[PDB]
């Protein structure tokens, strides 16, 4: 922020720690708000784990974490998520045209 | 789903590692066939 001073404290509950394995090797941090993103998280992300937002599949506890909601739904604050890679849903996605 | 409408019923998981359906052990939410916890509730 830089010169904000208008309560230097905000967060508190908020902004996570989000930890993501990706398949074992790794587990690598994202370290972002508790309700910030998710989607745009997601997006960001793509690159650091190689899976683009729209393959991307972020599971905690079995619950399929995704760019639909927002982080603190999955309340992932200071745990490892687990990213996979699924089979191409080109048949889930007709037109591979736009972002195809 | 068609079995136990709009109920997630933990008999179908899906852990990637093993690229093999599996029913987990919740407590911890690993699978049963490796320990990893790579599964999403199908
Ligand atoms: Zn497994």
């Amino acid at each position: 922020m830089a010169h904000h001073h208008h309560h230097h404290v905000d967060d508190d509950d908020k902004m996570l720690e989000v930890l993501v394995k990706t398949l074992d090797s790794q587990t690598r941090t994202f370290i972002v708000g508790a309700q910030m993103n998710v989607k745009e998280f997601k997006e960001h992300i793509a690159a650091s784990v190689s899976i683009p937002s729209e393959k991307q599949r972020l599971i905690y506890q079995g619950r399929v974490l995704q760019d639909d909601k927002k982080l603190q739904e999955y309340n992932v604050g200071g745990k490892v998520i687990h990213l996979v890679e699924r089979a191409p849903p080109q048949t889930h996605l007709p037109s591979g045209a736009s972002s195809g | 789903g068609s079995m136990a409408e709009a109920s997630p019923h933990p008999g179908r998981y899906f852990c990637h590692c093993c690229s093999v359906e599996i029913v987990p052990r919740l407590p911890d939410y690993i699978c049963p066939r490796c320990e990893s916890g790579f599964i999403e509730e199908l």
